[PDB]
């Protein structure tokens, strides 16, 4: 026999043994994509899509820019940023229209959410880009160090604590003709480098400074509010409520979809989402959702946006050349990408420097015509469900509707028709109508076939079974702290794992047996029977010895786990506390310890 | 940072914890063994443990009340009752306000949760989401809730109940139940008494007291619930029907006006019938799909023409222990499985306004207008002889089954007095940490006999039902080869004259009730797997398993006591041991006249006669001599 | 302040308030107002909603014993604790129900009675100025709003009080209550237009934003606010071209072609130490646990050969540094004879730095680092990796591995814990399934590597991260336990590790490996590309006839790793819970198809088999015993030759495979563009004999499957 584990498919269907084609439960030990050369690429690439659109010079930040909205129709299908802000602008009258009062319900949420969220709310996040480091910090880090400057500066008005004080901080500094940058180094910056230093990522392969992340706050919001109402969106959501989405659209397709009309779903994935959506078009629909509202509301929801079409991005850390001929290594930082000599580099690299050359700005490049991923996820996914709900049969005027579900480049969508004919032109208005939006569906990543078994988000629905493969297996191994916040921790992490990302109860309980032996080896703490001799076994061999009611032990103690599926929302102390022996109770949770969703316990002496 | 390296590094330095500096004033610099616990404050890991070991003691009475949410859920969790785990396939206006409120809840669950689920949405519930529902199944699960403080009535049930469950599945179902009866016992009063002092009314409380032939009540059990009759009189006609998919079924069919009242455990009926016909029901339930159910049973006890042809699929079912069941059970339990067909095939009609009485939902959800037939949701005691079947089969002198092993509830609850399932064919219920307990005291109290069948007719003790629960732990895959093995060396006991040990006997026996297999290998430790984990059990020796204290003379077993051995006087004083090798004898303890020590791999080698030294266990060393004479079974 | 509103609420509010809070940003240890403000909203709303149920036609039940009823429901429902989108999904549910206007903001409950949604508030505030705030906020008719106040003061529109006067009067009490408690507590008196302007940079940026078309946002905003569909969709779809369009070709049983593998000079061995052919020295009954110190047990397992001959080079490197491999490993054996000759194991030996470990290890290799402006003129200076994709064939030695890595051994590798009992019948169906799984892998080749692999990362992170400064030698120990009960110490080789001054956990540090084998290098030199070959040993086994002797080689490499390789190598016992997951999830959808538990109907039915294999015959069946043990190996073997390729192709492939369980099934698949799909495909396999490996079982799949 020669084993071949795909042959395994012969009898059972793909899609119940479709974790067998997934390599990985956790982040490889490899870097797939970054540095320089994947950055250029992706500027080109970007202004590529773009190419078509009209130039020119940003007056205060003295860059170029393309600006591609309301440009050629595209006449090949291949992708294209050329969004129309009439067909955006009709297509969320039409959501408006669709679901009523959304738009203003939305935004009267979102006002009442901006008028009390704190400044410290900003600092709830991932790595931030440090405009006085020109590096990248930790949010709380970045945060701080951006206050310091802005009070030196005389910018003050963030010490009310609300963000929208600290954005309205944000906008003076933007005003200021120089900036002081003071660093535990003297530094001044004039109004044009400060201006560039705000209006810049660095490297979701970018990360934006602390200026943008206030305002792109309020627009995701907004965003998701709108979203939460929306039962085209799967992106708010997650976990078991997300399985229910899938199973939803299928029944409403298939209602009464048995008189002859055929019903086909396209698993499809846009090509290039992050490179064809225009911040500019982001404005011309947060204009429109933001209608007959105070205009400060308008204002302050505008202005990421406006920050992000002038975005300048940082190339990277740079190239490496190496002599193979001297035994050299030597490293050329991306700065001076725009004057060093192109032949070092090989013919690819070469191009990318070249076509990059002419958008150089002090050492980052203009990357107006499309959006980086990470941000906007959740009002790129407002324009996809409006692009889903103009399927809706009263605004196709045809025999054929379609209508699914979207998640921000993954989408899901069901185009019941008459005959295949119906099916053939639903799917070409559906890819031509999501054209105008600038929204580009792969046609190398996509597939069509009958109703009943599609793919979305890694949700792998079959015939009413969905399986969820969504997200990965969690870490199990101790946290690292102490003795009894580890266990805590340890069997925290299986059970709302359990719960939200569907594990398996015999997998759960291996899960469990795993993490129990990494405690006991961590912690030198092996059942009492066991012959293991460490340092800390003669202690919990007597121990052992003068307990009568041995099961009452903690596992810390050298005493029996108790832990099963049943049992995994009680902690230790408490579950194990009848069978305890009193006098052993008494000298654990005694007050006169010399020693003493997270970490729910009980205070005992291994703290 | 990855705390967990940090942490492992940490504890593997000597005073990794900081602690007060009062710590001299409380705990030594040294224990008995001379191990440092603390230095200059910073403080071993091995102190942490001596002051759980010794140190001052303290009252903790106020802790359940510091932390009383943790231990209210310990305590829903101890009295939880847990159901059948369910694999469930996924496949102006005048609008009253009731109706609002059912299409409304109806409508939130499509588009809400996924997986159907029964119900349940409090905290009580979603605290243990994690256990009631997964991606294709269900657990349906009763918190643990007050109800009642019998707790000498809950233990009887469950203990009836678990009895029932066993013999349903034995060889001879009365028999096994016979036995199980006579021998458990719960809180300490033997089982036979309680049963007949207790005026207990469950259903498999009452079929083990009709096997001891005292008289139980005359309702009608049936699918859960109880059909008290009330008036009216009728005989069984015992005919046949046939069926959607012409399966023709001997029923036995009713007549006469009949009235029965249906009570259950969550909820209650009137019905009334005549001749195969349901001429009037009322029902008053608890829950929507309480009532569904309700309505279900009494219309496949019903027996009318619609219900029968309703049928659409195969009306084959299996009981445990592959039996086909009754038709009506087979009835019942396939339009439980399926419920649309049934309803929707029954009839409608429209109803009269009456007090307090909602029209039945002709599906889904109720109305006010229409109904299906005779049915309506509303709101708000004798002893006769029996004689049981082989199956557990209660029976009247008319002959209608009343009570069986399959009106028995899956409701497996948590017993609250001790119950002592005194007997084998039930160490099963308890944790696999208990049969080998009981096994050996099993083995123990029977010395006598084991002893004489061992040296007289060993195949026939090796063909022992009550070693039958042991071989469940035992790997599979290894399961043979240990038989062998072990048989083998009892064969070597019963040819060399003078050798005999009995704790050997009592150790390796119940290894040896598997079809033998024939191998080479030289065992150290025959492995027995326990909640998850293999335990081993040394050939030679005292493992934590099996430790036998000459000093006493008792048995511990996984910590719990077996019992006390004397010696037979046939035991070998000698010193020679015989059942601790395949084709050995140990002569004694270490002689190095003959040389080095032979690792047990190596022994192998020996030719017949040779006598060499060989490393037999924790380091010890022990003279061995292969046997000229081969022995096997 | 902060531990009132904690005890005297159940939690369930508690956590609600905190939650708002973190919505909000706030923090409930910095303030106490909001805090207990949104805690007795949150109780108040649950009291009322509790108030009673409803009934047939009459309603205004005032029922509390707690025992549910069908035709008793709640009159009110709860959406103050519902979550944001589910809330939002009752509303419009209540509204598509029954006609009633949407209200502006989310209310409170729907009493079902009067239809009407209801939105309550309370604060110690003037009971009039916040109803009228409150009607001014949430504005609009045909709701109801109701105030209460800790005073004893309520108040709602159309003095309609929708509940019974006795409620009422307990919320009163209840108030009253609480606020007698905070004020015996010094808490009771403690509780007592945005501007946002666009100008200057702003301004110039906005105006700078627009469509081409425009000039100035203000323009830009008085346009959007004029807007009106007048279908401009339709035009400009009447006007694209009739090229852009997705045709859907249909895809049969005869589209599917076979991938096509790369052509050159055969896949070499990669992995960092020898999967099948490896030897060990292994010592039964080491004595008593303990993690036995390691030098030790590689003394006393080298003390079990007595076969060692004059190291001699069976297969050179062909690109390196043989005479310092060689000179490795006649310094090891003498330094480990220098421990024997010392009194008492060192516990780490640290070898002496010396040419040879230097030029074995790469220290004297690596190129020196020079800033660009000294090397300008160098004329070999190029992009690092400028282009290396050298494309090399499949082999069938990766297929050998994986065959002999899906085998059973006469061990038991991993040693699991104890879990507690099993009352609940889901725990015992779990505890079936993991024990059966665990019986069919516990022995396995598979779980081998697992151990030896997590052993060997484990003991060569501990030395690089405390002696970083040191060629510490690291025995390349693991521990079984037979068949027969006897535990074992196996040893596979040595790693003499190089300088680790690691700061960034990507850094790599160079380390020589040698391992113990009886293969011959000469039979597949082309798998051996990497490694320089010794003949260190002649070793005795046991043949057919007689008792032959066969040369013990050594094969010595410079490998490199870091501590992130290092982490994901430590956790590679995570293949066992993703095998178990991956067959736990095969049994569930075959149990949810079927409507019962298939555990048995799986692992105890000797009949049932499942296609994994292949051989002349045709394809073979095995038993579920073998898929648990595919399973794992397979995943074994993802973690061992992790790569970017691999992750590609397997992400790409899933999509070909889908479409061809569309067709296996009858639904009509069809692509937009499979040419590409082939393409991307196609990428991916360049050199890695993991990846090469799977593209050819997807050739024979697809082979198989669609004829």
């Amino acid at each position: 026999m020669d084993v071949n584990p795909t042959l395994l498919f012969l009898k059972v269907p793909v899609q119940n043994a479709i974790s067998t084609t997934f390599p990985y439960t956790g982040d490889p030990p490899y870097s797939h994509g970054t540095g320089t050369g994947y950055t250029m690429d992706t500027v080109n690439r970007t202004h590529q899509y773009s190419e078509k659109g009209k130039w020119t010079k940003n007056t205060e930040t003295g860059a170029p820019q393309l600006n591609p909205i309301d440009g050629p129709l595209p006449e090949d299908n291949e992708p294209s940023g050329y969004a129309q802000t009439d067909c955006v602008l009709e297509a969320m009258a039409f959501l408006e229209e669709s679901h009523p009062g959304i738009f203003e319900n939305s935004c009267l949420e979102t006002m009442e959410i901006v008028q009390q969220t704190r400044v410290d709310k900003l600092t709830q996040g991932r790595q931030t880009y440090d405009w006085t480091l020109n590096r990248n910090q930790p949010a709380a880090t970045a945060l701080a160090n951006t206050i310091e400057i802005f009070r030196s500066n005389g910018l003050t008005a963030n010490e009310s604590g609300r963000l929208i004080d600290f954005l309205k901080d944000v906008m003076e500094s933007m005003d200021k003709e120089e900036m002081e940058i003071t660093t535990h180094k003297k530094q001044r910056l004039n109004k044009k480098s400060y201006l560039i230093r705000a209006l810049t990522l660095n490297t979701a392969i970018a990360t934006p400074g602390m200026q943008i992340r206030g305002f792109v706050y309020f627009v995701e919001t907004l965003a998701r509010s709108i979203c939460e109402k929306l039962e085209q969106s799967g992106l708010p959501v997650g976990g078991n409520e997300k399985k229910a989405k899938l199973a939803n659209v299928v029944r409403k397709m298939m209602t009464n979809s048995q008189d002859t009309e055929l019903s086909f779903t396209i698993t499809g994935d846009n090509t290039k989402w992050n490179e064809n959506q225009n911040p500019r078009m982001f404005l011309a629909m947060i204009t429109y959702i933001t209608r007959n509202q105070p205009e400060w509301f308008r204002n302050v929801l505008s202005i990421a946006p406006i920050m992000f079409s002038n975005k300048m991005a940082r190339l990277g850390r740079g190239y490496m050349f190496e002599s193979k001929s001297m035994k050299l290594r030597t490293q050329i930082p991306a700065e001076m990408l725009a004057n060093i000599d192109l032949k070092y580099f090989n013919e690819l690299t070469k191009k990318k420097i070249e076509k990059i050359r002419p958008l150089l700005i002090d050492g980052t490049a203009s990357l107006s015509p499309g959006m980086m991923m990470g941000m906007f996820n959740m009002l790129s996914t407002v324009l996809g469900v409006s692009i889903l709900n103009l399927g809706q049969k009263r605004y196709t005027k045809t025999t054929y509707w379609w209508d699914g579900l979207q998640s921000s480049d993954d989408f899901a969508l069901i185009v019941n028709a008459p005959n295949h004919e119906g099916i053939q032109a639903g799917v070409d208005r559906f890819y031509r109508t999501c054209k105008l939006v600038g929204i580009n569906m792969s046609k190398k990543k996509s597939y069509i076939n009958r109703t009943g078994t599609f793919e979305f988000t890694s949700f792998f629905y079959r015939y009413g079974f969905v399986a969820n493969f969504s997200m990965e297996l969690p870490s199990f191994g101790v946290s690292g702290i102490n003795e009894s916040a580890d266990m805590s921790i340890g069997v925290t992490v299986i059970k709302n794992n359990m719960i939200n990302n569907d594990l398996g109860p015999a997998t759960a309980q291996m899960a469990l047996q795993l993490f129990i032996k990494d405690y006991r080896y961590t912690y030198r703490c092996h059942r009492g029977d066991t012959q293991i001799q460490t340092r800390r076994s003669f202690e919990l061999e007597k121990l052992w010895e003068q307990t009568r009611s041995k099961a009452g032990l903690l596992v810390s103690d050298g005493g029996p786990n108790l832990y099963n599926i049943r049992n995994l929302h009680i902690p230790e102390v408490c579950l194990k506390w009848e069978l305890m022996d009193e006098d052993y109770q008494g000298r654990l949770c005694n007050p006169l310890n010399p020693f003493v969703m997270e970490y729910d316990a009980v205070a005992t002496t291994h703290s | 940072k990855n705390p967990a390296l940090r942490m492992k590094w940490m504890m593997a330095m000597k005073y990794p914890i900081t602690a007060d500096k009062r710590i001299i004033e409380m705990i030594p610099e040294r224990n008995e063994q001379g191990q440092t616990l603390w230095s200059k404050v910073m403080v071993s890991p091995l102190a942490v443990t001596w002051w759980n070991r010794n140190g001052p003691t303290t009252s903790t009475v106020h802790y359940p009340k510091v932390y009383k949410t943790y231990f209210e859920k310990v305590e829903r969790l101890k009295h939880g009752t847990f159901g059948p785990v369910h694999f469930r396939n996924q496949v102006d206006c005048k609008i009253a306000p009731l109706m609002v409120a059912y299409m409304l809840e109806r409508e939130l669950v499509r588009k809400t949760r996924f997986l159907p689920v029964a119900g349940g949405t409090s905290s009580v519930y979603i605290e243990v989401l994690h256990l009631t529902q997964g991606t294709c199944w269900e657990q349906m699960y009763t918190p643990g809730g007050e109800v009642r403080n019998d707790d000498v009535d809950q233990s009887l049930i469950i203990a009836a109940r678990n009895i029932v469950r066993r013999a349903t599945v034995s060889a001879d179902p009365l028999a096994s139940l016979l036995e199980m009866c006579h021998s458990t016992q719960i809180g300490g009063i033997r089982m036979v008494d309680i049963l007949r002092q207790n005026p207990t009314e469950e259903q498999a409380v009452d079929i083990c007291k009709a096997a001891m032939g005292l008289r139980i009540s005359s309702s009608f059990s049936f699918g859960g619930f109880t059909f008290k009759r009330t008036s009216g009189s009728s005989v069984t006609k015992e005919e046949e029907v046939l069926t959607g998919n012409l399966q023709t079924l001997k029923i036995r069919v009713h007549e006469g006006y009949e009235e029965f009242t249906m009570v259950g455990q969550r909820a209650t009926a009137i019905l009334r019938k005549a001749t195969r016909r349901l001429i009037q029901l009322i029902v008053s339930g608890r829950n929507e799909q309480s009532i569904a159910e309700a309505i279900i049973v009494a219309m496949v006890f019903s027996q009318e023409d619609c219900m029968i042809k309703a049928v659409r699929g195969d009306l084959n079912f299996v009981n445990r222990a592959n039996q086909r069941l009754n038709p009506m059970h087979q009835l019942l339990r396939h339009f439980q499985k399926d419920a649309k067909v049934l309803f929707q095939n029954w009839g409608t009609e429209p109803i009269d306004n009456v007090m307090g009485m909602i029209g039945i939902l002709p599906d889904m959800t109720p109305s006010t207008e229409m109904s299906l037939r005779g049915v309506r949701v509303s709101k708000m005691t004798e002893r006769v002889v029996v004689s049981i079947d082989r199956f557990l089969r209660v029976r009247d002198q008319r002959g209608n089954v009343l009570l069986s092993p399959e009106e028995v509830s899956e409701t497996q609850g948590t017993e609250k007095l001790t119950i002592t399932y005194s007997s084998s064919m039930m160490w099963e219920i308890n944790g696999p940490e208990s049969v080998l307990v009981n096994t050996y005291q099993w083995i123990i109290r029977n010395w006598e006999t084991v002893k004489i069948q061992w040296s007289q007719d060993p195949t026939m003790l090796y063909n022992k039902m009550e070693f039958e629960p042991f071989q469940s732990l035992v790997p599979k895959a290894a399961r043979g080869q240990y038989s062998g093995f072990v048989r083998t060396l009892f064969q070597q006991m019963r040819d060399v004259l003078g050798t005999f040990d009995t704790v050997q006997i009592i150790k390796l026996l119940p290894f040896a009730a598997a079809p033998p297999k024939q191998s080479r290998m030289q065992f150290s430790s025959l492995t027995v797997n326990v909640r998850g984990s293999g335990m081993r059990i040394l050939i030679r020796g005292n493992s934590p398993v099996f430790n036998y204290n000459k000093a006493t003379k008792r048995l511990t077993v996984l910590g719990k006591d077996a019992g006390a051995l004397t010696e037979d006087p046939d035991e070998g004083t000698a010193g020679v041991e015989s059942a601790v090798l395949r084709g050995f004898l140990i002569l004694g303890k270490e002689d190095k006249r003959y040389g080095p020590a032979l690792s047990i791999n190596e022994l192998s080698n020996l030719a017949k006669g040779e006598k060499a030294n060989v490393l037999i266990g924790q380091g010890d060393v022990v003279l061995v001599m292969k046997r000229k004479r081969d022995s096997s079974i | 302040m902060e531990d009132f509103v904690r005890q005297c609420f159940n939690p369930m509010i508690v956590e609600l308030a905190e939650k708002a809070m973190k919505e909000y940003g706030e923090d409930p240890k910095i303030e106490t107002n909001k805090f207990a403000a949104i805690c007795t909203h949150l109780e108040v709303c649950f009291m009322y909603s509790d108030f009673h149920f409803i009934d047939e036609r009459s309603e205004s039940i005032i029922v509390e014993s707690g025992d549910p009823n069908a035709l008793l429901k709640h009159r009110f429902e709860i959406i103050e604790g519902r979550d944001r989108t589910m809330a939002w999904t009752v509303v419009n549910s209540i509204c598509n129900t029954t006609g009633v206007e949407k209200p502006k903001f989310l209310p409170d409950l729907y009493d079902y009675k009067e239809n009407r949604f209801i939105e309550i508030g309370v604060t110690r505030r003037e009971v009039h100025t916040y109803y009228l705030e409150k009607a001014n906020k949430i504005k609009s008719e045909k709701t109801h709003i109701h105030i209460f106040s800790f005073t004893g003061e309520e108040m709602a529109t159309k003095a309609d009080y929708t509940l019974d006067e006795e409620s009422r009067a307990r919320i009163k009490t209840r108030l009253f209550t609480i606020r007698q408690e905070m004020a015996t507590r010094g808490l009771w008196d403690s509780f007592r237009e945005e501007k946002f302007e666009i100008t200057g940079t702003m301004r110039r940026l906005a105006d700078q934003s627009l469509p081409p078309n425009f000039s100035s946002l203000e323009n830009f905003r008085a346009y959007v606010d004029g807007f009106e569909p007048n279908g401009c969709i339709e035009g400009k779809l009447s006007q694209m071209s009739k090229e852009v369009n997705a045709r859907i070709e249909p895809f049969l049983k005869t589209t599917p072609r076979p991938l096509k593998l790369p052509d050159g000079p055969p896949c070499s061995q990669r992995s960092k130490f020898l999967l099948m052919d490896a030897l060990k020295l292994s010592i039964e009954d080491p004595s008593h646990e303990g993690e036995g110190i390691p030098l030790y047990d590689a003394i006393k397992c080298m003390k079990t050969f007595f076969g060692w001959k004059e190291p001699n080079i069976v297969k050179p490197h062909e690109k390196g540094i043989n005479p310092n491999y060689l000179l490795t490993w006649k310094q090891v054996l003498a330094e480990l004879q220098d421990i024997e000759n010392e009194e008492k194991i060192p516990k780490t030996k640290n070898m002496k730095k010396t040419s040879q470990l230097r030029w074995a290890l790469g220290e004297n290799m690596a190129p020196e680092k020079v800033d660009f402006e000294d090397c300008k003129d160098v004329s070999d200076l190029k992009q690092y990796d400028s282009d290396e994709p050298e494309s090399r064939s499949l082999a069938s030695w990766i297929q050998s591995e994986f065959n002999k890595a899906c085998e059973l051994t006469d061990s038991s590798w991993i040693e699991l814990d104890e879990i507690g009992e099993d009352v609940a019948p889901i725990e015992h169906i779990a505890s079936m399934r993991r024990n059966y799984f665990t019986a069919e892998v516990s022995h396995c080749r598979a779980t081998e590597y697992i151990m030896k692999g997590v052993y060997i990362n484990t003991a060569l992170l501990n030395a690089s991260c405390a002696a970083m400064d040191d060629f510490q030698l690291i025995p390349m120990i693991s521990k079984c336990r037979t068949k027969e009960g006897r535990r074992k110490t196996n040893l596979y080789g040595f790693i003499i590790k190089g300088r680790s001054h690691l700061r960034n956990d990507t850094d790599v540090v160079n380390f020589v490996s040698m391992e113990f084998s009886l293969t011959d290098p000469r039979l597949e030199p082309h798998k051996w590309e990497k490694y320089c070959v010794l003949e260190i040993g002649n070793m005795l086994l046991r043949t057919a006839v007689g008792r032959v002797s066969r040369p013990m080689f050594l094969y010595v490499r410079t490998n490199g790793t870091s501590k992130i390789k290092m982490k994901w190598g430590m956790e590679m016992r995570r293949c066992l819970l993703q095998s178990l997951q991956q067959i736990e999830s095969m049994i569930e959808a075959e149990s949810s198809v079927k409507e019962k538990d298939m555990t048995k109907e799986f692992f105890e039915n000797k009949s049932e088999t499942w296609p994994i294999g292949e051989s002349p015959k045709g394809v073979e069946e095995g038993s579920i015993g073998k898929v648990c043990r595919t399973l794992l190996a397979k995943s074994v073997f993802n973690s061992l030759y992790a790569s970017s390729q691999l992750e590609g192709f397997s992400a790409e492939s899933r999509k070909l495979l889908l479409i061809a369980q569309a067709l296996r099934d009858n639904l009509e698949p069809g692509t937009f563009d499979l040419g590409g799909l082939y393409e991307a495909i196609e990428e991916c396999l360049i050199n890695d004999p993991w990846v090469l490996l799977n593209a050819s079982w997807f050739n024979s799949f697809l082979a198989h499957a669609l004829k």
